[PDB]
């Protein structure tokens, strides 16, 4: 009984977290009312990792929905699986965060964080043995970015030896709500560099390019972008949610994926990514070739620009595990210049019999790559382009912040870039 | 009669224990409920099998084993499995969260908080013994428990059972069945702290077990059940002398005497044959010479290496089945004239032979086929040092960058213990070379 | 090529052949090592909480 | 796309092989420490064989046979010939040799003097070691032993061929170098192209102090010999010329007078150690190029001098031979999407 406490904060966080519970709840046979109606015992094998069992054999997600305005969470409550969430686990305010990190982290957010931690503490007090936490949120907004990172700081204070995991959406000018997203993202990145063990970096620009090009959709919605995040999350949590040959466990994953404490920002990806010529069967070679291709990665970074420190790959469905080993070894033994040679056997592979709903077989890619520095370089450049003129700073200095704090976040990330650089050579 | 307590640590050890005691029961005619019809002494007796089994007044024969794991998923299978009735609950010890493939976590953080409990359960089995020989410890190198908690247990066992002997069955890390990048760290950390506490260690390299399963058993992708059932065969061939009437390797002290003239070089190389697929139409049964000659083929060693380029410090031939001393020596002479058996000048160029007439027992529905005669060769060769080189080299690739070291420091381990452990393996490699090379 | 010490019983026999002739820490010290690491963990956690308090 | 690593920067041979491998556009080179490789052109000394054949999915191949040093060491070859029943101490094609340790250190000092005292009662011997360019030729036993004691490494004393076949005109000594390649299957291929490293100085049996007409090494003739390159270019005669000479002068062919014995000596040596170095049932595979050095006396009898484990090739035969290595040794295990230049020496495995 290794339970995970899930937390979703802000607009992006709750909308993405919503579909995430809409996806895996389907994979475990749980209906909108929490009742189980699957047909395989493997669905309930590790069901208590993400779900609490209530009276009447009901399964209630172990999730905490957090926001500073009620709008997004009201929708989820009226959404597809809105009924399934715990009524108490909704913690929200009324002032909102105005896409301001300072408001979510220092003023507005501070006024609400304690009541969230009271709910987190409540879910933990019932866990037999809590693995750790996972947080969904964006870094470009105010709540999930500013208050999300505040939550992580306070959760680490109360549970210092638990694993902190996050799915963090990175802002792109091409999928932008406001011009202050670089400011908010640079401030959160520093928090994440300190207080998380793993951070799956999802770049909205990659989600757009996949929807536009690979998927063939004309400038889609945040909803379209989110189905990719749903899939990605269901992928990287497969080895945790089902009985895999491996012990899974968040800490074991961290130990094998994180050779250095500050370099824990992963590039996710999966296959297939087919547009609607969709009923065609995909071979194990096709899954592997695409799974390592840049166009199937959510971080929007070219791996052929850096080196893989560690790689994880989960295959789903009844397939030839011999042909799986053959293909994985063929990707490595054909591009070994992109893997560091000072970490023996840094590419691990597991199989899961249960595939994504409506798919014969699939592949999820988890890469700890030094090419992620291209992402932090983009944010840093966008940040400095405005901070050099102190543009839009008054929104933040008006909430009690100081330019000094910005200058530190700036330097903290330029060092993070330097760190990723020394390990690429 | 003198008793032997087996300790199974971590997932690898516990699961391999499953395979051994399953086989031990089928060999000694013991049922899953612990009953033994052939046993005529009810609830007591000092027979050869009583070295591994106690007896209750209700005629039940209970293994003298302890299963320890920091996480309960593995041992829980035993609690509801076929042989759930053999063991009583005290023998199965489980924690709540494992060491996460982190030596420091199993030795220090978690190890400290449960070490005194395990010893308390071991003391219970010990108190049932009238003349305990020692302990057999099954564990893995790569696992955080198998490595970290084992070495702590070994140190304490040397403190509470000073005069007792301790043998190991260790699983060498193999990428083809591991998702752990840090196992080289764990293997070298645990070999450093365990060395002065183990009298004789039997290393099985998963790479070897993996290939034997694929080449001989035609298993495309082996499972832990395929691997462990084969591993328990070798283990059965090595422990058979302790559980049966005989004169060779009757107690654990005889294992160092006949296999380890130098204390630090206490890692014999095991070789086994034949391994025939049960799915095979029907194999031509091999003779004494053919199975004996195979003992000098790399494809059936528990550790892939080249004995032709080493020196033997000792050699034991364990036979099971239809084998008479005449045939053994007959094949030996034929091998001395074909192979290059180079001993060390300070060791006799001889060998000890043990023959048990009962042929190897096969698990119903298993992968191995029934054979009339088989052999397991224990040879203390400097060639096994190749496995140390391979491992030490991988340890060096990562440690030059301190990769993953923070996970160990974060559990309380000092960084210097790393280099101190590596310096010890460097000494071990030097010993092997001073004894083998000219 | 001599056979020596041939033992025979109902369940088998054993012999030896000579092809060619030849030519700890105390329970006190373990508790200290264990408590030493436990203290290093308490110190590292102390600095983390100190950091968080700042 | 096959991958290989290079761990011997001083190899002239495999430098051409690696050059050709890259030419095929189907072989990729890796850093000398990247363990994911299909082919290793490894170092000379302390090649880590123990680390080969343990990377899942890779069939690995190496250009050295572990254990060949027994046959490519001055003192090792002697011991192997005297102790291997296949060769016997009565081996008729290897000069009478003895292992002699310096007194500052088994040893065959007394056994040598017994045979020496018998001859004194042609008794010209030569001393050499593997730590030389340092060789001494003498007919007094006292000068040979005192020379070894002045050193610190193991040496070997063997009978000096006082009746070496001399080429005319010139009355000059010489030797023959044959390249032999053994592949993973242990097929012995003899390169069709040999070379005679001739002496540009007239052989003289009344003066062993001057070692320029006795030693036919390409470095000595091109450094201490003053007639270097007079008869044949670079003191290197090839089989075409040496074959025509044997016909005009001795009325016989290189095949029947010398090559049969060479092909026999190569077989007997390689077959002998096959059980100790074969990689048929090993986790990796091995091949290796060898340089056999022969002597020929006035009776057209062939003698084995030594076997080099990392030999060089004649400047004019690098392309032909190196390509031959890629064909039968490398591409035979890693095929690529004739009239062989080798002579297969069949044998019982
Ligand atoms: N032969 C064999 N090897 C195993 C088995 N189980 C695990 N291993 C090997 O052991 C290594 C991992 O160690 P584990 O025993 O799983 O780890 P542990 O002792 O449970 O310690 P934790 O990290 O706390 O789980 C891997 O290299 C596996 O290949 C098994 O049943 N048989
Ligand atoms: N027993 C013998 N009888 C006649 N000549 C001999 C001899 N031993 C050595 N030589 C001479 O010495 C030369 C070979 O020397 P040797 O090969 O032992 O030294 P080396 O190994 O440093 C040169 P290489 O590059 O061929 O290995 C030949 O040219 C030969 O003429
Ligand atoms: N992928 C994805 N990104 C989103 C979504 N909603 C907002 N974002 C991104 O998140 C940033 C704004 O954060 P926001 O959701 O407003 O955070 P909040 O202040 O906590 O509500 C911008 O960069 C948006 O592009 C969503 O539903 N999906
Ligand atoms: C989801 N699309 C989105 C969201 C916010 C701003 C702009 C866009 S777009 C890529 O259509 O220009
Ligand atoms: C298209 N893939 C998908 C879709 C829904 C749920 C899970 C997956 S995955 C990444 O685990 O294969
Ligand atoms: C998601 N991680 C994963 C997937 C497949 C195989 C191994 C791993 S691990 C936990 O060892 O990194
Ligand atoms: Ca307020
Ligand atoms: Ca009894
Ligand atoms: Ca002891
Ligand atoms: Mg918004
Ligand atoms: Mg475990
Ligand atoms: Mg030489």
């Amino acid at each position: 009984m290794r339970e995970i406490v899930h937390i979703q904060a802000g607009q992006c966080g709750n909308q993405i977290g919503a579909k995430f519970w809409e996806v895996i709840s389907d994979e475990h046979g749980i209906d909108p009312t929490g009742s189980y109606h699957g047909d395989s015992d493997l669905q309930l094998e590790r069901i208590n990792v993400y779900y609490n069992e209530a009276t009447g054999n009901k399964y209630v997600p172990r999730a905490i929905l957090v926001d500073l305005e009620p709008g997004t969470m009201d929708s989820v409550r009226s959404g597809p699986f809105g009924q399934i969430f715990r009524p108490d686990n909704f913690v929200f305010g009324q002032s909102g965060a105005g896409n301001n990190w300072a408001k979510g982290h220092y003023t507005e957010g501070a006024e609400l964080v304690d009541s969230v931690l009271d709910v987190v503490r409540k879910e933990s007090e019932s866990c037999d043995c809590l693995q750790g936490f996972q947080l969904t949120h964006s870094l470009g907004g105010g709540t999930g970015s500013g208050m999300g990172t505040l939550l992580i700081s306070k959760i680490r204070e109360e549970y210092p030896d638990r694993i902190m995991n996050t799915f963090s959406v990175m802002p792109s000018p091409k999928v932008s709500d406001t011009v202050v997203e670089p400011y908010n993202a640079t401030l959160s990145v520093h928090q994440l560099v300190e207080n998380t063990d793993e951070t799956y970096c999802i770049d909205n620009e990659a989600l757009y390019d996949i929807c536009f090009r690979t998927l063939k959709l004309t400038t889609p919605t945040y909803g379209d972008l989110n189905h990719l995040v749903s899939a990605t999350m269901s992928g990287v949590t497969t080895c945790l949610r089902f009985p895999g040959q491996l012990n899974a466990d968040l800490r074991k994953l961290a130990v094998n994926m994180v050779p250095f404490p500050r370099l824990h920002f992963f590039m996710p990806g999966f296959a297939p990514l087919t547009s609607r010529q969709q009923y065609r069967a995909l071979t194990v070679p096709e899954l592997t070739q695409q799974m390592f291709d840049s166009k199937n990665m959510m971080a929007a970074c070219d791996p052929r620009h850096g080196r893989y420190l560690t790689v994880a790959a989960i295959f789903r469905g009844r397939m030839s595990m011999k042909e799986v080993d053959e293909q994985m070894l063929n990707v490595q033994n054909k591009n070994s210049s992109y893997f560091v040679e000072w970490i023996p056997n840094n590419v691990k592979t597991a199989v899961c019999d249960i595939p994504p709903r409506g798919l014969k077989m699939s592949a999820t890619f988890i890469g700890n790559s030094t090419a992620i520095q291209e992402l932090f370089k983009r944010i840093s450049e966008q940040f400095t382009a405005m901070f050099r003129r102190k543009a839009f700073l008054h929104w933040y200095t008006g909430e009690g912040m100081d330019e000094m704090e910005f200058t530190e976040a700036e330097s903290n990330m330029n060092d993070l870039v330097s760190e990723y650089q020394q390990y690429q050579d | 009669m003198r008793e032997c307590i087996s300790i199974h640590v971590g997932q690898a050890g516990v699961q391999i224990g499953n395979a051994c005691w399953e086989l031990y029961c089928l060999e000694h005619g013991i049922q899953p409920d612990g009953q033994m019809p052939s046993d005529k002494t009810i609830g007591g007796g000092d027979d050869s099998f009583n070295t591994f089994f106690s007896e209750t007044g209700a005629g039940k024969h209970v293994p003298r084993a302890v299963f320890v794991d920091l996480e309960p998923t593995v041992i829980d299978e035993v609690r509801t499995g076929t042989y759930r009735q053999l063991f009583h609950p005290e023998q199965l010890i489980t924690g709540k969260e494992d060491a996460a493939n982190n030596y420091a976590r199993g030795h220090y953080t978690i190890g400290k908080e449960i070490i005194d409990l395990v010893l308390d359960r071991i003391r219970k089995l010990a108190d049932q013994c009238t003349g305990l020989q020692g302990f057999l410890v099954f564990h893995s190198f790569g696992g955080g428990t198998g490595s970290g908690f084992t070495s702590l247990l070994m140190e304490r066992l040397s403190v509470d059972y000073g005069k007792k002997s301790k043998l190991e069955f260790s699983i060498y890390p193999a990428p083809q069945v591991s998702t752990a990048v840090v196992e080289p760290y764990n293997s070298i950390l645990t070999t450093h702290t365990t060395l002065e506490h183990s009298d004789c260690a039997f290393m099985v390299d998963n790479e070897a077990i993996y290939d034997i399963c694929r080449r001989n058993l035609d298993i495309e992708r082996p499972t832990y059940t395929n691997l462990n059932r084969l591993i328990s065969q070798i283990v059965s061939s090595i422990t058979a002398s302790l559980r049966f009437d005989g004169a060779l390797n009757v107690d654990l002290t005889e294992f160092q005497t006949n296999l380890v003239p130098y204390p630090r070089i206490h890692f014999p190389l095991a070789t086994y044959a034949p391994v025939i697929s049960a799915e095979k139409a029907y194999h031509e049964q091999l003779s004494v010479a053919e199975i004996t000659n195979a003992c000098f083929e790399p494809a059936n060693q528990m550790v892939k290496c080249d004995p032709r380029h080493g020196k033997y410090m000792a050699c034991c031939l364990l036979y099971r089945g239809d084998v008479v001393p005449k045939d053994v020596n007959a094949a030996i002479a034929t091998i001395k004239t074909k192979r290059s058996i180079q001993f060390v000048d300070w060791c006799p160029t001889g060998f000890k032979v043990g023959i048990n007439y009962q042929p190897p027992t096969v698990v119903p529905g298993g992968d191995l086929a029934k054979v009339q005669r088989a052999v397991c060769m224990l040879s203390n060769t400097t060639a096994i040092a190749e496995a140390w080189a391979r491992l030490d080299h991988k340890f060096d690739l990562m440690y030059a960058k301190r990769a993953f070291v923070h996970w160990y420091v974060g559990e309380g381990m000092e960084e210097g213990e790393f280099s101190e452990a590596r310096e010890d393996m460097a000494a071990l490699e030097k010993d092997y070379e001073e004894v083998g090379v000219d | 090529m001599e056979v020596i010490e041939l033992n025979k019983c109902t369940s088998g026999q054993s012999f030896e052949v000579i092809l060619k002739p030849p030519s700890d820490p105390s329970l006190e010290e373990i508790q200290k090592k264990l408590e030493a690491a436990e203290e290093r963990r308490k110190y590292q956690e102390a600095e983390l909480l100190k950091h968080l308090a700042e | 796309m096959y991958t290989f690593v290079v761990r011997d920067e001083n190899s002239s041979v495999y430098a051409e092989v690696s050059r050709l491998l890259l030419a095929t556009g189907q072989w990729k080179r890796l850093r000398k420490d990247n363990p994911r490789f299909n082919l290793m052109l490894g170092e000379r000394n302390r090649l880590p064989f123990g680390r080969l054949g343990h990377e899942p999915g890779l069939v690995q191949l190496v250009n050295y046979y572990r254990g060949a040093d027994k046959l490519c060491r001055k003192a090792s070859l002697v011991k192997l010939i005297k102790t291997s029943p296949e060769l016997s101490e009565s081996c008729t094609w290897f000069p009478e040799s003895y292992v002699i340790y310096p007194t500052n250190l088994t040893d065959e000092r007394e056994v040598f003097l017994a045979a020496y005292n018998r001859r004194r009662e042609g008794n010209v011997w030569i001393a050499k070691s593997s730590a030389g360019a340092g060789i001494l030729i003498s007919s007094e036993a006292s000068e040979l032993l005192d020379f070894i004691d002045e050193q610190g490494q193991v040496h070997v004393i063997q009978k000096y061929l006082e009746k070496p076949l001399l080429l005319e005109p010139g009355h000059r000594k010489f030797d023959i170098r044959s390249w032999v390649l053994v592949d993973h299957l242990y097929n012995i291929y003899l390169y069709r192209e040999g070379v005679l490293r001739t002496s540009s100085e007239p052989y003289n049996s009344a003066n062993f102090q001057d070692k320029t007409c006795h030693l036919t090494n390409h470095c000595i003739q091109k450094e201490y010999s003053k007639n270097y390159g007079r008869y044949e270019e670079g003191n290197e005669m090839f089989f075409e010329e040496f074959n025509q000479y044997l016909m005009d002068a001795l009325n016989t062919t290189l095949e029947n007078s010398i090559l049969l014995q060479i092909k026999h000596i190569i077989r007997s040596c390689l077959m002998c150690i096959e059980p100790a170095i074969s990689t048929k049932h090993l986790h990796y595979q091995s091949f290796q190029l060898f340089g056999f050095d022969f002597m020929v006396d006035e009776e057209l009898k062939v003698w084995l001098i030594e076997v080099n484990g990392a030999p060089a090739c004649a400047q004019k035969l690098y392309a032909e031979l190196c390509q031959g290595i890629v064909d039968v040794a490398i591409s035979s295990v890693f095929p690529l999407a004739p009239t062989s230049i080798f002579i297969k020496l069949h044998h019982h495995h």
